[PDB]
């Protein structure tokens, strides 16, 4: 499974059997079929399966990068400490990469749920993402293929100049 | 190799090669400066040796 807050899913809402007609319908026998014949032979399998793996568990962990020093903070052409700050921003740069991947997730997953009313229903979704891909945007469109934490921090530097310049001039 | 392994490697590298072109921007300095100045042990090229100066009474006084 996962963690239904960074995927989430509304509480499904699936409406009562009322049959008005008198045919049997095949799908209800099909799910039985489907139910005996498929789904206690794979359900058999699976448990003998995870009982070998209770037999020997173990375990694997997600590793932690402790935060060094970023690119501000490194001295000019001091390759030891702008190495590890490079290396924080391609590590961060990714991670803002699998965020904007998580938000699109969420985004196609309401488009298909609600289906025929998307348009209505998904408006927080597609909020998320517009706000997640403006961030995105301003941190890391436009650098190049040879992209590094000092492109990046003069993309901001000039964003924040432009930002400041027209805080002065409406004041 | 564990990332760990690779990076302090890096880093490691990354330190050797740094000096080594430091090293090599000081070392072009120093031989220009040498070059213009004539005052360090390179760039000496020779005047004449002193020690073949004969300095006994001549024949002659006025000299």
């Amino acid at each position: 499974s996962w963690d239904k807050d960074v995927y989430p899913e509304p509480p499904r809402r699936t409406p009562a059997p009322s049959p008005q007609t008198s045919l049997p319908n095949p799908i209800t026998y099909l799910t039985k079929a489907f139910d005996l014949l498929v789904d206690r032979p794979v359900t058999l399998v699976r448990e003998f399966i995870e009982r070998q793996h209770a037999k020997n568990k173990y375990y694997y962990y997600h590793r932690e990068f402790r935060r060094v020093p970023d690119i501000t903070e490194c001295h000019e052409k001091d390759v030891l400490c702008m190495f590890e700050a490079e290396m924080q921003w391609k590590r961060d740069y990714k991670v803002d990469q699998e965020i904007v991947n998580i938000i699109q997730e969420r985004l196609k997953a309401c488009q298909q749920r609600e289906g025929e009313s998307h348009r209505q229903n998904c408006a927080k979704e597609l909020q998320q993402f517009t706000q997640v891909v403006k961030a995105y945007q301003d941190r890391y469109h436009d650098l190049g293929a040879h992209y590094s934490a000092r492109k990046c921090l003069a993309k901001q530097k000039q964003r924040m100049l432009a930002e400041r310049k027209a805080t002065k001039e409406a004041a | 190799d564990a990332p760990e392994k690779n990076y302090e490697r890096t880093m490691a590298i990354l330190q050797i090669e740094s000096e080594k072109a430091e090293l090599r921007l000081k070392e072009l300095e120093v031989r220009r400066l040498m070059r213009a100045k004539g005052d360090g042990p390179w760039f000496q090229y020779p005047t004449i040796d002193k020690a073949l100066i004969d300095h006994s009474p001549k024949a002659t006084p006025d000299n």
